[PDB]
């Protein structure tokens, strides 16, 4: 969570501009519980999910 | 005579008083009717209601001024305010006239109710039309049933009602516009 | 799973175990009324797949003859305690050993299959259920016509 | 044990394929077996303004008939006229009537000898297999005049809609023994009709009664076969999604009994390195 | 409502809400007693389907917009607007707006009342019923 | 009964025992596969459903409360009277009293000579035919 | 074919092949709903038995028997007689069969000029309907 | 599962596998008989989620 | 399992809205108008609120 979030924290608006990040989002086992998509949900802001 | 007035109303009573009243009182075939026989009307002078019906079709439920249909006295024809008929069809041609045009069914055999509100229901089980019999198949037919002559009572019992519907078809196929 | 279903105290009885139930012990009609129970709860439990996929009108009539007593004897095994009435108005209910065990007895054999499953909720012994079944049945018969106001104009 | 819930998993996974197979297949038979429906609904009309109906008579021989179905997976269907046919079997019998049961359909006799046992003598099956005729109807008609009642009942569920199946009770009386007795008021009803058969009027409501018998009886195994198919298809759209949220909670325990058997396997190897190392 | 609990709870709550959440939780855990069974739409008592209409009406009013904070004395006339029948044949579609009108059409001397007694007492309960007669509930 | 093995098997069993045992081990193998289909007591077979009974008058015979063992002539008697169908009569609620009634009303020299010639001999599995016709069983 | 992907081939392969595995690729795509649907073959929709039968034509003509790889312009000609119609008369044990009497009975100059070509051209179409309507099926 | 039916041995016939089951090694009259009954009983595992 | 003549005719007006949203939602993208010719939009915040 904190390597994660060391990641994450330094995508944000601050007071000259921003930086807006689209993170293609794998889901391993198609598991949402897991812990590495679990910890990555806690960042997004949105979803884009294109289905076939 | 009338000393037991039943009826879908009053079976709703007696039933509440002898089963659960968790189910409600069932419904009725007469609920789902909505001409009657006895009530004063639906004649309007020239055409009356028809209904010619068959277990597996319906074939007219329209008004007309004239019905013919082949009792067993023979074809009589229904007008309007017709007098109440409860009438026994042998094999025999309907024919439901509104006009000129004229759709004729040869019918198998079946009653046909005309209704003190005028009201005609024919009611019978096999409707040919004359357009669609086999007109081959009428003359080899009754061959074999004019010769088997048996001994038991049943087939003669079927065999009489066998050819009485087709030579009752032969007359029924030849004279046709 | 019990405590989810609002049987309180949530006991396990097909996991609750004692080395009391032992006929030569407890004696005999209360070891035959405790396994008869347990019998009970655990055929339902063999049912609860096919009703919950097929539903009840699928089972035969011996099955849902036993669906509808084990549900009974669910709910006949919760009880209000009276440490428990602070937080729940109802009031506690010491049961005592020969009320519950004629008052089991008596689901087991069929005398109490028509009354609801709800008037077992919550009751002492098998009077309160049978208390319960009337103050149920009064609640839905219980109805006033203009209902008694007398509020509007209240003199002083 | 993991695995044990990865067998049930694919287990509701095909119930809920099988039982959406089983609905798309009953509503296919649903819409065109209604088509024939309300073909058959025709003809009982002229015969229930030409004889009324009559459900609470006084018959001292009675035939009742619970039209139920055959294959048992329609849900409340069989035994929601098993609790009508008991509550007009409770009915109608409070001065010594005879009384013969007959049930259609394998749930038929299957849940009227729980609660008929004596009265029960005949049993037709079979019957929705290949499609209901006005021939086949004609047959167990016949046998329901091997009995000389004085009434019949029919007891069908009658295709409202594909929600609604309301129970019906249809009667049908037995023409110079109790349905011209019940229509002697003021005289008779039925004199106002002209008779035009070839024998005199008791032999032509002879003919019509069991002609009437028989289409009641073909309006009462095509109104209930399709009020089962609309049964069986909301019981298998219950099943379906039922079997969907059993496989919903499945999959969510089986993932989290993978995610902890990875964690197990896991901490039992850092232990084993640790011990060494 | 069927596993949120406060164990302490009753003890420490409003007396005014004390006195009318109590057929407030009893309702709402009937309507969740119904609508785990009645989810197939197989038949209706017209009880049934009376508790389904009433605890529809109960979920709407404690549902509750973000950052908007409501006072206990606004609180426990909105439950009490509802479990007394004051909110009935008020469509569920309509129930956010109902009881804006009910909290901005009552007297606020109503809420004054109750927040410094602390609890409905006898002459407010006759108060508060006549000041609930006279609200214009949208659409009647 | 499915589950449970023994690897030395009938090699080491009593005999008597193990000539009524195959009777035993042979219906309770159909009585496992004919349930999963039991729950459908509307759907009779007579087929089916004569193995769903049978069975059932075997499972009901293995009870046995405890701290009571049996000696095993009176055992292998008690599985020929439900292997050649003496118990067919009795409910299926009724054979723990009726093994009861098995054991307490047959003559006690049938157990003597059974134990001593460690199998049903010929001239007494028709001794012991009608000696268990000569019992009342709890079932009519 | 449900869960094997080649995340390369959307057109990377052969253009005549590319021709009728599109179709394949769907028509094997609605076959694999309908398929575990409609275990029976009893009670059958006019719509989705057709599927179940083409699907069950496209999935006996993909097998092949092992150390006989075939070359590329003679299985595309397999599937265009799968994809197309010549085949919906073969019951499902004969597409083996049939098949290879495709292979054997079309003139096998078509195969010289799908393979230097790279995709069926419109003149090699209708000689392709023509010459596989020419072949003697053993559907019989 | 083949032993809790009683069948022995209790060799599961669409779980064994053997080299020798190429139809160039053991003719192809013994090759189909052995195909055909794995097919047979590969359907009958198929229709088992019917018929049970 | 029904038909597209079955239901009621508020919601043919359902299914006539539905699709012709679920065709504005596409949009030509103007780095795919090498390879596909037509050319691409883009669509304002305001536009694209009250044209749905």
């Amino acid at each position: 969570a904190t390597d994660l979030g060391g990641l994450q924290e330094r995508i944000t608006t601050t007071t000259k501009g921003s930086i807006t990040s689209v993170q293609a989002v794998y889901v391993p086992a198609d598991d949402l519980t897991d812990p590495a998509p679990a910890t990555t949900f806690a960042h997004l802001d949105a979803t884009t999910v294109l289905s076939r | 005579e009338a000393a037991a007035p039943a009826g879908p109303k009053e079976f709703t009573e007696v039933w509440n008083k002898k089963a659960p009243s968790t189910l409600i009182v069932p419904e009725f075939p007469s609920n789902y009717t909505a001409v009657k026989a006895v009530g004063e009307g639906q004649v309007h002078g020239d055409a009356f209601p028809v209904n010619f019906y068959t277990p597996h079709s319906i074939l007219s439920q329209a008004q007309k001024d004239t019905v013919v249909l082949p009792g067993v006295d023979g074809y009589f024809g229904v007008k309007a305010s017709h007098v109440p008929t409860i009438a026994q069809l042998k094999p025999g041609v309907v024919e439901l006239h509104s006009g000129a045009e004229s759709e004729k069914f040869f019918v198998s055999g079946g009653f046909a109710f005309v209704h003190p509100n005028g009201v005609t229901d024919i009611c019978v089980l096999e409707a040919a039309t004359l357009d669609q019999v086999d007109p081959a198949a009428v003359k080899s037919a009754l061959a074999a049933a004019s010769a088997a002559q048996p001994t038991d009572e049943f087939e003669q019992a079927a065999n009489r009602a066998a050819i009485e519907l087709y030579s009752a078809l032969e007359s029924a196929v030849e004279a046709k516009a | 799973s019990i405590a989810e279903l609002g049987i309180y105290p949530a006991v396990d009885p097909l996991d609750s175990t004692s080395r009391m139930l032992n006929p030569n012990v407890i004696g005999a009609e209360h070891y035959n009324v405790a396994r008869g129970v347990q019998k009970v709860l655990q055929d339902y439990k063999n049912l609860q797949d096919i009703i919950a996929i097929l539903g009840m009108d699928e089972l035969s009539e011996e099955d849902k003859l036993t669906v509808a007593r084990a549900r009974k004897i669910q709910r006949f095994l919760s009880q209000p305690f009276q440490v428990a009435e602070v937080f729940t108005g109802t009031p506690g209910k010491y049961v005592d050993l020969a009320d519950t065990i004629s008052g089991f007895q008596g689901v087991l054999t069929g005398k109490y299959d028509d009354l609801p499953e709800m008037a077992f909720y919550m009751v002492g012994d098998i009077k309160e259920v049978k208390e319960k079944a009337d103050k149920m049945a009064k609640d839905i018969a219980s109805r006033k016509e203009a209902d008694n106001k007398k509020v509007s104009e209240e003199l002083k | 044990s993991n695995q044990a819930v990865k067998q049930r998993i694919r287990a509701i996974k095909n119930i809920g394929k099988i039982t959406k197979a089983m609905k798309m297949v009953a509503a296919s038979k649903m819409k065109n077996a209604q088509i024939a429906v309300e073909q058959s609904r025709g003809l009982v009309d002229p015969f229930v303004r030409l004889f009324g109906d009559f459900p609470a008579v006084n018959s001292n021989k009675s035939v009742v008939v619970a039209v139920t179905s055959d294959k048992g997976l329609c849900g409340g269907l069989n035994s929601n006229i098993t609790k009508y046919t008991r509550a007009t079997l409770a009915t109608t019998e409070s001065e010594g009537k005879d009384v013969v049961v007959v049930s259609i359909g394998d749930k038929g006799r299957s849940q009227l000898t729980r609660i008929e046992s004596q009265r029960y003598q005949l049993a037709i099956a079979d019957t929705y297999k290949v499609r209901v005729t006005f021939g086949q109807a004609s047959l167990i008609v016949e046998e329901l005049i091997k009995h000389n009642p004085q009434s019949y009942q029919i007891l069908f569920n009658k295709f409202r809609s594909a929600i609604s199946f309301k129970p019906t009770v249809a009667t049908i009386l037995s023409p110079d023994l109790l349905e011209k007795q019940l229509e002697d008021v003021t005289g008779n009803s039925l004199d106002a009709y002209d008779i035009e058969a070839s024998h005199e009027r008791s032999d032509v409501l002879r003919d019509l009664t069991e002609f009437h018998l028989g289409v009641t009886l073909y309006n009462a195994m095509l109104e209930n076969n399709c009020s089962e198919h609309a049964s069986r298809m909301s019981a298998m759209e219950n099943s379906t999604k039922s079997a969907g949220e059993m496989l919903g909670k499945l999959t969510l325990d089986y993932n989290r009994k993978r995610q902890a058997t990875i964690t197990t396997e896991l901490i039992e190897i850092i232990a084993g390195a640790s011990a060494l190392m | 409502v069927g596993l949120s609990v406060s164990r302490v709870g009753s003890a420490a709550q409003f007396p005014g809400m004390k006195q009318v959440a109590g057929t407030l939780k009893l309702e709402l855990a009937q309507y969740r007693e119904v609508a785990a069974f009645a989810q197939f739409g197989s038949d209706l008592d017209a009880a049934t389907q009376y508790v389904l209409e009433r605890g529809a009406r109960l979920t709407e009013m404690l549902k509750q917009k973000q950052f908007a904070p409501i006072p206990i004395e606004r609180q426990t006339v909105a439950v009490y607007a509802a479990t007394k029948g004051f909110l009935d044949k008020v469509r569920v579609q309509d129930i956010v707006a109902a009881e804006e009108a009910v909290i901005s059409q009552v007297n606020p001397a109503v809420f004054k009342i109750l927040k410094a007694n602390g609890k409905i007492t006898p002459a407010l309960d006759a108060h508060l019923k006549a000041e609930l007669r006279k609200v214009k509930l949208p659409g009647a």
